């Protein structure tokens, strides 16, 4: 499950995903 | 290497972290097998495939997708504190930048990990369920020839 | 020597593979600078000025008096050892729970932990974490920044400054010598020494077809259990319990360790976690062996939860609906915990009914267990577990020294404890502070 | 279409059987 | 503080003995007929199960608390505490994470079972069942606190038991008072405590006796913290029983200070409260 | 950024040497803010003739 | 990934209503039939020609 709740909180410290699942299947 | 210090090492950080493309097994042989350039019973896949272990603090981080973004993200920390680029980045910003750019680097992320030991099980499933077989060239990285 | 950057570590760059990378790369840099304006700052400078008789000395004698007037300053002491001990207690907890990530001693490492993953770390460190807030009641969030990248398995703590000439200072801040985890530790080793006082069990499951008349202990079995995996003609389930079936007349055979089709009827072993994937192909096949008296399996669960339905030996029981009731709430995500049916231990000599059991345990399981009756003259027909005087030394013992017990052994009720009476003085109450 | 029912065995709930065209099976037999 | 016995295993007595009067009387015994409380529990079954600070008279509370049913109910609810909520069905247990939650149910036996053992008053004993020893009496605890001191009418299997208690090992065996008339430090009484909660608490007392300094240290401390301007002297006379957890050492405060920069931001409006929290202490004691 | 205020004003009489491209000497001052852009005559003064 | 990821377990709870699907045996059923009509019609226009 693509969640970006650690990414955000990670860089708001210092202030939907189908182009990945299309680069996968296009492999 | 001193006429261009972050070419040079960009040049050479592509050439020696991009993943070594691999291959597995999908399908059943008494099947038979519908790829052509590829051998007739197998798969193609862009990043080096381990099998699925358990998920320890070894298994995570050593995956050719988190060896990617761990040697990216150090390099670009290099170029973004340079000498060629305090002509507009001031000193605060360098040190934001800088947090922000390694704050990619330490976020735990199991998709590194998923596309080495999870996907090419999960993808040698899917290319025997759908209609249409996978087409395949063989992916060839770096290789000017 | 300008100090480029300032770091700190929120993870050990050693366990990720990052032992060679720079230092702005592992460690998480400050970027703080606020600015100043200089002619706010040439004005002050340039023009100054104090009281005339000035003895600063007795200034500030003065003024630092209400400062130190009690505990300000030993707040930060009194919350820094608790931020220490929650810090290896969060660092045991979570690296006790993975196939040795840290040095850290694992004694109850028999007991299953499949989940490893980040997610699960994250949980276990959480939860430690909301132990040390409920029992000191600390407002203030205590490490609830190492779950910030996403990983407590690689919680260590370091900083570092970075020089322009790559003269990179690092040095480590490990936690000190800890005593909570060092009483953590005698928790756990004395936990498997007898884990039936918290209502867990070692061993396995048999489910033999015991129809017996007289008593029956399924805790604490008597003589030998009847087959161990790996035994003369002991077949262990393949890990689909998959069941391929013949055709007009012959029977249904299990698929066993390997791919070979073994017959039902005989003797098996199924682990825990085929049960918990062939439930219904259990209870419809197998299950029916077992009540005839046919095959006998072992479900070989590590340690698992129990659950006692004790009853009169006087009427009949089949236990077969209560581990029908057992087997059929077991999903893929959990077993409910072993349902055995122990009977009451009767005063008076009874004529007991043919009674037909199933569940009994292989090691020895019957420690929590007390004399059985405490208020009668003598167990006639039940087991008769007096009151046993190895839990009771200081009691009953003639030859005990008062300062000894067996503490990774067994738990010993009867002890010669010191009971302290401190008074706790205020700043105020030890020095004279005005 | 060769395939009915698969009724699972850890759950034990039927899954039945069902610019571009959805591809189906050629009518063989008559 | 805890005033009661210090134990966290209870003597739970799951199936009751019969009440049977009308047939096959004087087979049990119970000691209701005798206007006395038993020391050890009567019913058929009595087993032990951890309910930590069963007997805790004292303080509110140390806050969590491990409470397991006894074998007869059902016992997975303390070890669904972490991995295995929303996953799993109430009347189940996780298996493949048992180590987990287990591990987590002794954090919660250990922090609770982390108080101090306060001594009680200690009544010598006037009536004939010890004649003279002194032991602590309290609300009805002396039947549970003693076990050697009980009224035992017919040889049951209790009594099968306590008649092998020996006489002088109830009550308090050494005190050690300082100064007469003044309370004393620490008596060293026998009673029901396990041994298992008892190394907690007599860990707690030697993490709170690591943390402590002398009152001629904690004069140096007070003084060199306040760079030596204003100085104060303890006074030099014999006070009995002190404890002061009030110092970490240097090490301790070394993680705090990094654990405080990482729960903290990295950006300029987390390093800034803490400027101008600095900046108006240091404009009200400044003589300039 | 003390000594380049004063060595960017003064830009016409008393020209110095800065060290990289994308800097020269009559920058404002409250950009160098590294240590590779720091003059090499502010350096070692020696070499200010 | 989810809190409890057990991977054989989530593997096989999501690729059973995929092997219900008959796309397997629609595809070679495709391809037999992809024979005969080629060899049907690369004939039919060389016997023309």
């Amino acid at each position: 499950v693509l969640d970006p709740t650690v990414l955000t909180n990670a860089i708001t410290t210092i202030s939907d995903y189908a182009a990945f699942w299309k680069c996968i299947a296009s492999w | 290497p001193q006429q261009a210090p972050l070419l040079r090492a960009f040049a050479e950080h592509i050439r020696a972290n991009w993943p070594q493309p691999s291959e597995f097994g999908y399908g059943s042989t008494l099947q038979g097998s519908a790829n052509l350039f590829i051998p007739s019973n197998r798969m193609v896949y862009p990043w080096p495939n381990q099998p699925l272990p358990r998920l320890t603090v070894a298994p995570t981080y050593d995956s050719a997708m988190s060896n990617w973004i761990s040697t990216t993200i150090a390099f670009f920390i290099r170029v973004v504190n340079s000498v060629n680029m305090t002509a507009t980045v001031n000193d605060l910003t360098r040190r934001t930048m800088t947090g922000v750019m390694t704050a990619m680097r330490q976020v735990k992320t199991m998709t590194p990990f998923y596309i080495q030991h999870m996907c090419p099980t999960e993808l040698s499933v899917l290319a025997s369920v759908t209609v249409t077989p996978p087409f395949q060239v063989p992916f060839t990285r770096l290789v000017q020839n | 020597d300008v100090i480029t950057n300032v770091l700190v570590a929120r993870v050990d760059p050693a366990q990720r593979g990052d032992a060679a990378v720079d230092i702005r790369a592992t460690h998480a840099t400050f970027a703080a600078a606020l600015p100043v304006d200089p002619a706010a700052i040439v004005v002050a400078m340039l023009c100054g000025q104090t009281e005339t008789n000035l003895i600063p000395s007795h200034h500030y004698g003065k003024a630092f008096a209400p400062l130190f007037a009690s505990n300000a300053m030993f707040t930060r002491n009194q919350r820094a050892v608790i931020t220490r001990e929650a810090f290896v207690c969060a660092r045991s907890a979570v690296a006790q729970c993975q196939d040795a990530g840290f040095l850290v001693p694992r004694p109850l490492d028999a007991l299953r932990q499949f989940d490893v993953t980040s997610a699960a770390a994250a949980e276990i460190m959480h939860a430690v974490n909301d132990a040390f807030k409920t029992a000191f009641d600390l407002d203030g969030a205590l490490l609830d920044g190492l779950a910030l990248y996403g990983d407590p398995r690689i919680a260590d703590l370091s900083a570092a400054y970075l020089q322009y000439g790559g003269n990179v200072v690092r040095e480590h801040v490990p936690p000190g010598p800890s005593h909570i985890h060092r009483a953590l530790q005698q928790v756990e080793s004395t936990f498997m020494a007898e884990m039936n006082l918290f209502n867990v069990a070692r061993g396995n499951l048999y489910l033999v077809q015991t129809a017996t008349n007289g008593n029956w202990s399924p805790m604490a079995p008597v003589a030998a259990p009847p087959f161990v995996r790996g035994g003369p003609n002991v077949r262990v389930v393949g890990r689909f319990g998959t069941i391929v079936p013949r055709p007009n007349g012959l029977e249904p055979q299990l698929i066993d360790d390997g791919n070979v089709p073994r017959d039902i009827a005989g003797d098996w072993v199924y682990p825990s976690d085929v049960l918990q994937v062939s439930v219904a192909v259990f209870r419809d096949y197998v299950w029916p062996m077992v009540k005839a008296g046919r095959t006998r399996v072992l479900v070989e669960l590590g340690h698992y939860v129990y659950t006692l339905h004790y009853y009169d030996p006087q009427i009949s029981l089949d236990e077969a609906p209560i581990l029908e009731e057992w087997l059929s709430k077991i999903n893929p995500a959990g077993i409910p915990p072993v349902p055995f049916c122990i009977p009451i231990p009767q005063v008076y000599p009874c004529i007991t009914a043919r009674r037909v059991h199933y569940a009994f345990t292989s090691e020895n399981n019957n420690d929590s267990l007390f004399s059985t009756n405490a208020a009668s003259i003598d167990t006639a027909f039940g087991e008769n577990a007096a009151v046993s005087p190895l839990r009771w030394p200081g009691l009953v013992d003639p030859n005990y020294r008062v300062g000894t017990n067996d503490l990774p052994n067994r738990i010993t009720l009867y002890n010669s404890l010191y009971r302290y009476n401190f008074t706790y003085p205020t700043l105020d109450g030890i020095m004279y502070v005005r | 279409n060769a395939i009915r029912s698969f009724l699972t065995a850890w759950d034990d709930i039927r899954i039945l059987s069902p610019d571009s065209a959805v591809a189906n099976g050629p009518e063989l037999i008559i | 503080e805890d005033t009661g016995l210090c134990t966290s295993f209870m003597l739970l007595d799951n199936i009751p003995s019969a009440h049977l009067t009308k047939e096959l009387i004087g087979f049990t015994w119970f000691m209701q007929m005798y206007q006395m409380t038993p020391p050890l529990p009567e019913g058929a079954v009595n087993r032990i199960v951890c309910m930590t600070n069963w007997a805790s008279l004292g303080d509110e509370g140390r806050g969590l608390e491990v409470r397991l049913p006894p074998p007869t109910d059902s016992s997975v609810h303390a070890y669904k505490t972490v991995l295995s909520r929303g996953y799993i069905d109430n009347a189940q247990f996780n298996p493949l994470a048992l180590r987990s939650n287990v591990l987590l149910m002794l954090l919660q036996f250990t922090l609770s079972n982390l108080k101090i053992n306060k001594s009680s008053t200690f009544t010598s004993d006037v009536t004939t069942i010890t004649s003279g020893r002194m032991i602590r009496a309290f609300p009805e605890l002396l039947a549970l606190a003693y076990p050697g001191r009980a009224v035992l009418p017919t040889q049951t299997k209790n009594a099968q038991f306590l008649s092998t208690a020996i006489a002088d090992r109830i009550g308090r065996l050494d005190r050690a008072n300082l100064i007469g008339g003044e309370v004393s430090a620490m008596v060293e009484c026998m009673e029901l405590c396990d041994a298992l909660t008892l190394h907690i608490r007599e860990t707690y007392i030697m993490l709170l006796r690591s943390m402590h300094q002398d009152p001629t240290q904690i004069v140096q401390i007070v003084n060199e913290c306040a760079n030596n301007l204003l100085n104060s002297t303890i006074p030099i006379s014999l006070r009995p029983t002190i404890l002061c957890p009030w110092f970490a050492s240097s090490e301790d405060l070394r993680l705090q200070q990094v654990m405080h920069l990482v729960n903290i931001s990295s950006n300029t409006a987390a390093a800034l409260p803490l400027v101008e929290a600095l900046s108006t202490l240091l404009r009200s004691v400044t003589p300039l | 950024k003390v000594f380049m205020a004063l060595a960017n004003l003064l830009a016409q009489p008393e020209p110095i040497a800065i060290g990289v491209p994308g800097m020269h000497q009559t920058t404002p001052a409250s950009q160098f803010s590294h240590p590779g852009v720091w003059p090499p005559g502010f350096l070692n003064p020696q070499l200010i003739n």
